[PDB]
């Protein structure tokens, strides 16, 4: 009857059930259009860092299209398997196989292309807000202008047309194959599988706690440990759902006797049998959630890392190594109404033996312990400490170094001079820096010696491992003032860019990690929405599968105000377990290696976890509103 | 209604707050828009929104209170006058339901009144052949057969009169006619009416009327006297019934006393009950027990009090206290 | 306990009205085993429905244990009908994901009876119906003659006032039917529980003490039995059916 | 219903639009906030507002349309399930008023039942006197006066029986009792009932019944036969009435023929009308014209067909067409 | 109508093969209500597939009303089943976006027939089934039994000759199942159309007149009712199934 009317009614019915699908499609099209418009913007080159700036957006776009193209293809194969009782009926009524295809592939192209056409119109309104968000994290005061950038339209249209062709191919393959006309007790294996899964997860957690502690110290021995940790955790997570929930469910069940209330009857019938059926999807969700949270948290810590480490890398506000350039810069500062405080200090490069002061293992070489390059400075130059003869004090913190190189209390240090050796003892480790990073190799600390000892050590001055400049010419600045014009003066001093400045090595790091945060945050948002929609589309089937149970339960006196109160806990257990496993994974991943980027945790991690939990909880709250409708019509 | 008002309008305050947050965010993320001015304007608009919400609540939460006080009370005018379109529909629904109720009730009452009128017409059509039978039969020669037939005819006529007065007791108030009534001719007529029963039962009558005139309605008072005399004759055998009327105080009192079986003291309070019958004898089963109830109910609009004094095995005394002359002036005024 | 005063029910779709209850009045004292039977298009099923709270009333009043049910709102009616009025259905109505010890103990979970006395009560009930050996067997593993004794045991634990049985022995063979009826009679005798049964089987009604022959929504005589043999009452009921 | 929604919630849109206008106007003048970067804010807010209005229209303007659909036509259940508190109050008030209407209907039914009970009470209280009068009358010695009294008594009894059958024909369907009836004893009983009128008018009956068995309701068939015989006797003077029953094919029939005045052909088709009276004779005023209607109406469920062949000055023929035996098997079995 | 002669179904996936059908001989006549009962593991679903000729037959000769099922092609087979056969399934298959009238008239709307005859057929069928009052409602707002009755009414509109039927009692309680079986029995007598139920419930098969018990193949061991009273026949069915 009136095939047009049938198609229209089916379209209006589909628009009511799958509205989250339409929302996800519109949001994905909006983000893709926004990124492609932003990539070709000529104002994107104001971002300067190691990453070019217009070659990271090109990577983000390609990474996003895969996340969208997997969700679309999985949703469109969940959908079609709920239209089989209609396909068989249409085949036995008398219709062919090339008319059902046209009936059910003309009620879907309308929805798809309407959502696509709406998404492009709402992807032009927010194209400038993305620019303005980017030009606030990586500090830039350029101007953003609203435009269309036609180049993005072609790309979006081509991409989504290709995805639609894939969907049509998959539907046509399904129709011709599954067409025809045809409309417990626990075992010993499950116990072993559950125990194995839990043991594997615990072992994977334990091994990661060592890594950069004392052992595995070889540039290739680490990779084996990392591969073992990842493989063990993934396999344990996969086996946690097949067998390790049935075991605990059996314990909880045969730990009650026979007294079960309505909530437990509704609960211990889904997650004993249906959580097992979904093992390859929940595993993916948990691992990718953990990855996103960990990466975002580390990228956030890298900010305060940048600030403090860039303050530490150059001791003074500026660093110089050529006397002519330094004198020219100070003359230029003189007439600029800027009074500079200048103080220089010579440094001695020598090797000493400190093998006896590490309390760890000999495997921590990083060079010969008896030939380590250290820096020696006088005691009159330092205005804070006044050591005595036969005494030495260390300098620098380098939170990485303490965790990797453990320093004992007072020991013995042998001065490896040409023909003499004066032993000293370790007094203590200081907290401030005194010399730039270039002289002290990577991050090796520096020692403090007495003026009397210096008076002879500088006289010795073995010229075998000395560098070009044994001095720390570096100009400070006056009290808090306008440092920007001083930076401009310094920039025009060095056309060869051979000197370093305090507030230019503290900007490349900010730009790089701000770009990283931007990309990871947007990809995490997209994956969050995708996983929420996919997990919401299964509770529909799980609900019309449990409809008979509600019917029988309502002839024994139970009312809707009790069935819904029991469903509100099943819908908590079905949505909370992957979240908790992902949170544990993230916590035990971040803590293992947080001392490689920054120097502070528990600040960003909590906030990222709370935001993720809030959005996931919205997507979880939206399903009781469907369970209520199912229960209402089962009298 | 504050909680109800803020649970019905929970979808507009959220929109307002989201709009404010969007404005603040877009102002924050730009360098060309000062933040402080936007903060000040957000604050001022929040306060003005509070005041606006107060006014709109006070204006809007009235008609529903009016309809909720309409549903369970005794005033149809509890609903206030609707002002916004979303109230006129509810008003129309209520008006339509009330109109349907009134129309159905009026039609049903009219139909039942017509049925009652047809029923009393049939009562008249039944009572007429009784008069025809009386006219045909008032030519007898045998004394005993004539006495028996007249007794039965008088019983049937009394039953028909009782039924007619039962029908008319619902509108006696529309039948009241206040005028002075000569007691002696009325009592003589009542005695002549019940002559056959006294002849068969050997019942005598003595008339002692100190008071000759009373103020009441002729027809209903005559019916009450006839009912009392019929009950006295039926409940008495071969005894003299004493009818006395005397003026006590400012009211006229009529006393009807017989020397019959009397009334049981346990049954004295229940003689005026509707449908009451004596349980001692099976001869009283055929008695309707409704004449006394009709007489007592019809006596109230006549301002006549019925007093009864009975002794078991000795006799029954019925007293009728006529009203004061000035007590009917208020009735005539209305 | 039960007392109805001139009940009346009219089944109509707002266009055609056909009354099926025409002034039924019944009188049941505490602790008797009565039955209702007669005809096939009569209102006996609707009579059983209206006596309980599963269906409403048009004209009449019904009293249970002194309390009145006609003038009650759905919340109070549901609460009262949960707290009393055990039900035995025609079909099993058993959940297939629980055991026998949990199906007949789930309804008793909204009264907070701890665990030990609940287990003791379950043992008491299951030792009389002979199902104590099936505490851990799922319903899809026992014969059809025991999945009805399970329902009866479920309906007997909370000690209700009146137990409404609607053709229990409808889909069983003679042996299981006789065994179930004997167990029901013993349960009635031990603890005083009123049982109202609707049946088409004269053998099923033989075990009762009183019988009511609803005919076109009327009374049409009423037997009383008393100190009489089961067989003789059976031929008496057979003769009464032959008359009707 | 766009206009109703816009007018009803007309004071909420003004607040948002006022805020936008104020922000634009202030940003116009102040030389610290750019004007090119605030139209963007206004634009985003406008889209959000429009989408919110469109999504809020359809969730609100539903119940007030369902009420209008419910208003007059049909489908008492058409009202949707309320969601907001105001909808709940409206629905509860409407349901309460409908329940009050149902209670009023129940009170009307109770009043009707009480009236029927009182009518039956009067019916028996009237039927006892006729039996008493018959018992007393069956002792007379005189001829002419006894004949007149019997005439009047039979007239009263026949009228009362007609009224009783008219009252009972509302529930006759629950009183039907069909069995084999012997025509001759029933006709003899009806003639003995009409003995007085037949003797006074000198009318005999010629009984020649070829068919002696009928299948119908004995009581109502006897009533119909008595009414037909009474009408034939009344409309005839000093004439013989012929009664013949014959087997016409598979159907039984009974004939009543009189040699009276007959009925005018212009009035013959209307004889069975309710209350139809012939104005040719002044004597027809006493005739109620309702016995024939009752006879025909009672013949309808019994499958009895009445054919009339009346000629003025010759007589009237009344024929009862009894049905076939097997036609009662669809009535007894179902 | 049809005849069964050595009805066998072939198999042979990978290496393991089963002989589910081992030769079937069935003789039935017009105006019958034959039921094919049995036990699990006998391939009753495969029996329906072979009997309905949905799957390609392997061996045996079957003549549906004088026409062999091996004498026509795939399109010819489809036309034959759509023009001569009707189906009723266990789970009702009714579109939720149609009405109770369009659902019934859908099979007859793909045949190019005038509106008057379709309206007459719908009126007579819905009047004889009792769903005519619900002529324009949706299957989302009707009870459980009315949906199955509509599904049964779909297959009775195009004047078939054999009405195949899977278990029409799977998702119905006692009252709905009894009403549906009574309606089917009434419809069988009016117009000649054979009904072949395949159920595992003695209550649903007690309304029949010819029961066949299949354990692994050709077994017969059949009852024939004749003049029973629907109760003795029920007990006989239960007894003869319990023996096996
Ligand atoms: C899976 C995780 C889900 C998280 C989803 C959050 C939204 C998606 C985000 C993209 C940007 C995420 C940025 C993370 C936090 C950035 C912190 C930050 O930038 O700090 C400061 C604040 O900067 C910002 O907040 C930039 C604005 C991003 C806020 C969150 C974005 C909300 C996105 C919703 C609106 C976007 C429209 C499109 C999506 C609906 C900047 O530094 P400063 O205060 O100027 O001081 C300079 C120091 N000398
Ligand atoms: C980066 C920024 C990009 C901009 C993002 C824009 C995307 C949001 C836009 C448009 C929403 C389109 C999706 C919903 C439209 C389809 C739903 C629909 O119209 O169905 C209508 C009713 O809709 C509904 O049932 C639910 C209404 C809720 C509105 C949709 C909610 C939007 C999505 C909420 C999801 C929240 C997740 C957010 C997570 C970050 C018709 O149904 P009916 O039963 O026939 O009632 C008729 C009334 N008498
Ligand atoms: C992040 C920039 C946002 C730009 C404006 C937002 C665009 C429109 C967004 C959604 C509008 C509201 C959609 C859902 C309304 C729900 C209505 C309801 O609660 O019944
Ligand atoms: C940061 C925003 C968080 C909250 C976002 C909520 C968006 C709207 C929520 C309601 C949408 C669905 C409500 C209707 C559902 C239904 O009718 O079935």
């Amino acid at each position: 009857m009136n095939i047009n009317q049938l198609i229209l009614r089916n379209l209006k019915k589909n628009l009511r059930n799958y509205y989250l699908y339409v929302f996800a499609l519109i949001f994905s099209v909006a983000l893709y259009f926004a990124f492609v418009t932003l990539q070709y913007d000529p104002a994107i080159n104001e971002v300067k860092a190691s990453i070019k700036g217009a070659a990271a957006i090109k990577t983000a776009s390609i990474l996003l299209v895969a996340v969208v193209a997997i969700f679309i293809l999985y949703a469109n194969t969940i959908f079609i398997k709920r239209r089989s009782k209609e396909i068989g009926l249409f085949q036995l009524i008398g219709m062919t196989k090339h008319k059902i295809f046209r009936i059910l592939s003309a009620e879907n192209v309308m929805l798809y292309f309407g959502s696509l056409a709406i998404g492009v119109a709402a992807g032009f309104s927010i194209s400038k807000l993305v620019l303005m968000i980017l030009f606030k994290i990586v500090d830039v005061k350029a101007d953003a202008k609203l435009h269309f950038s036609e180049q993005a339209l072609v790309q979006t249209v081509i991409v989504f047309c290709g995805i639609y062709l894939l969907i049509m191919i998959m539907n046509y393959t399904f129709i011709k194959k599954q067409s025809i006309l045809s409309l417990k007790k626990i075992s010993f294996f499950q116990m072993l599988i559950g125990a194995l899964g839990i043991v594997l997860i615990l072992t994977g957690y334990y091994v990661s706690s060592e890594l950069f502690g004392g052992k595995f110290k070889t540039i290739n021995e680490l990779f084996v440990a990392m591969s073992f940790i990842l493989g063990s955790v993934i396999i344990g997570t996969f086996l946690f759902y097949k067998g390790s929930v049935t075991f605990i469910s059996n314990i909880i069940r045969k730990s009650k006797g026979g007294y079960l209330n309505i909530s437990e009857v509704l609960s211990l019938s889904s997650i004993m049998f249906r959580m097992k059926s979904n093992a390859l999807l929940l595993t993916i969700i948990t691992t990718v959630s953990a990855l996103a949270i960990g990466l975002l948290s580390l990228a956030y810590i890298s900010y305060y890392s940048s600030e403090k480490t860039a303050e530490q890398n150059v001791a003074a506000d500026f660093s110089f190594m050529n006397e002519k350039d330094a004198k020219l810069f100070e003359n230029k500062l003189r007439e600029s109404n800027i009074s500079f405080v200048k103080k220089a200090t010579p440094v001695l490069q020598a090797n000493v033996d400190i093998a006896n002061i590490m309390d760890g293992t000999p495997k921590e070489m990083q060079g010969d312990p008896g030939n380590m390059q250290l820096a020696v400075v006088s005691d009159k130059d330092v205005k804070g400490v006044d050591v005595a003869a036969g005494e030495a004090v260390f300098s620098g913190y380098t939170d990485l170094l303490q965790k990797i190189m453990v320093f004992k209390d007072s020991g013995v240090i042998k001065v490896k001079s040409k023909h003499e050796t004066q032993p000293l003892k370790y007094k203590g480790l200081r907290e401030e820096f005194l010399v730039s990073y270039t002289f002290t190799s990577g991050g090796m600390p520096a020692v403090i010696v007495d003026d009397s000892l210096f008076k002879q050590l500088d006289k010795d001055k073995d010229p075998r491992i000395q560098l070009a400049q044994s001095t720390f010419i570096g100009v400070n600045v006056k009290h808090d003032d306008q440092m920007e014009k001083a930076n401009e003066l310094f920039q025009q001093v060095n056309k060869k860019n051979e000197h370093l400045s305090r507030l230019d090595t503290s900007a490349a790091q900010k730009s790089l990690f701000g770009m990283v945060m931007f990309i990871v945050g947007f990809l995490g948002l997209t994956f969050l929405i995708t996983s929420g929609c996919i997990l919401y589309f299964k509770q529909m089937g799980e609900s019309e599968d449990e409809k008979p149970s509600y019917t029988i339960l309502r002839k024994l006196g139970f009312t809707q105000g009790d069935l819904i109160k029991g469903i509100r806990i099943k819908q908590m257990y079905n949505f909370g377990i992957p979240l908790v496993v992902g949170l544990f994974h993230s916590y035990f991943a971040v803590q293992s290696g947080w001392f490689l980027f920054g120097s502070e945790v528990w600040a960003p991690m909590i906030m990222v976890m709370v935001l993720y939990t809030a959005l996931y909880s919205i997507f979880g709250f939206l399903s009781v509103l469907y369970y209520k409708k199912v229960i209402k019509s089962s009298l | 209604m504050i909680k109800a008002f803020l649970i019905e309008r929970r979808s507009w305050i959220a929109a307002f707050l989201f709009q404010q947050a969007l404005m603040l965010f877009i102002a924050f993320v730009d360098p060309s828009i000062s933040f402080g001015n936007v903060l000040y304007m957000v604050y001022l608009c929040i306060l003005f929104f509070i005041i606006f919400l107060w006014f709109r609540y006070r204006k809007e939460t009235a008609f529903y209170k009016s309809l909720k006080t309409w549903e369970n009370n005794l005033d149809v005018t509890a609903i206030n006058e609707p002002e916004t379109p979303f109230e006129a529909m509810v008003e129309r629904s209520i008006a339509g339901q009330t109109e349907h109720l009134k129309q159905t009730a009026a039609r049903h009452r009219l139909a039942l009144e017509n049925e009652k009128d047809e029923l009393m017409a049939w009562i008249h059509e039944v009572k007429t052949p009784l008069t025809a039978m009386h006219l045909i039969i008032d030519r007898m020669e045998e004394k005993a057969l004539k006495s028996q037939l007249s007794y039965e005819w008088l019983r049937i006529h009394l039953l028909l009169d009782q039924q007619l007065h039962q029908k008319r007791i619902s509108f006696i108030e529309n039948d009241l006619s206040v005028e002075f009534i000569q007691l002696q001719p009325l009592i003589f007529k009542e005695i002549k009416d019940l002559q056959s029963w006294c002849i068969q039962k050997g019942i005598g009558f003595d008339i002692q009327l100190e008071a000759k005139e009373v103020l009441s309605d002729a027809k209903w008072l005559a019916f009450i006297i006839r009912q009392l005399l019929t009950n006295a004759v039926k409940y008495s055998e071969a005894s003299e019934i004493e009818i006395k009327s005397f003026q006590k105080g400012e009211q006229t009192q009529l006393q009807v006393k017989d020397c019959g079986r009397g009334i049981d003291p346990k049954d004295v309070p229940r003689i005026f009950d509707k449908g009451f019958t004596s349980t001692t004898d099976h001869h009283d089963q055929a008695s309707t027990g409704m004449g006394l109830y009709l007489a007592k109910k019809a006596a109230a609009p006549l301002l006549i009090h019925i007093d009864v004094e009975s002794e078991f095995g000795a006799g029954t005394v019925f007293t009728l206290t006529f009203p004061i002359r000035n007590q009917f002036e208020h009735v005539i005024s209305v | 306990i039960l007392e109805a005063n001139k009940i009346r029910k009219s089944y109509g779709n707002k266009l055609n009205k056909q009354e099926v209850l025409k002034g039924i009045d019944i009188h049941i004292e505490k602790g008797e085993f009565v039955s209702i039977m007669g005809a096939s298009g009569s209102g006996k099923t609707t009579l059983l429905n209206v006596l309980s709270s599963i269906d409403q009333v048009s004209h009449g009043t019904i009293h249970i244990n002194g309390n009145d049910m006609t003038a009650m709102k759905e919340k109070q009616l549901a609460e009262f009908r949960k707290q009393h009025l055990g039900f035995i259905f025609q079909d099993y109505n058993l959940l297939d994901t629980l055991t026998v010890k949990e199906n007949i103990l789930l309804p008793l979970s909204i009264t907070k009876l701890s665990k030990k006395e609940a287990n003791r009560k379950f043992e008491e009930v299951a030792k009389e119906l002979g199902i104590y050996e099936l505490r851990d067997k799922y319903p899809n593993e026992i014969s059809g003659g025991q999945k009805q004794r399970t329902s009866a045991g479920r309906a007997f634990i909370h000690d209700p006032s009146i137990i409404f049985a609607d053709e229990p022995t409808g889909a069983l063979d003679s042996k299981s039917a006789s065994d179930l009826l004997n167990k029901l009679s013993q349960l009635n005798q031990k603890r005083n529980a009123t049982i109202i049964m609707v049946t088409h089987d004269p053998v099923a009604a033989s075990y009762c003490g009183r019988v009511i022959f609803i005919k076109d929504g009327q009374m049409y005589t009423q037997l009383n039995k008393g100190g009489q043999d089961r067989q003789t009452f059976f031929q008496d009921i057979m003769k009464t059916q032959g008359v009707l």
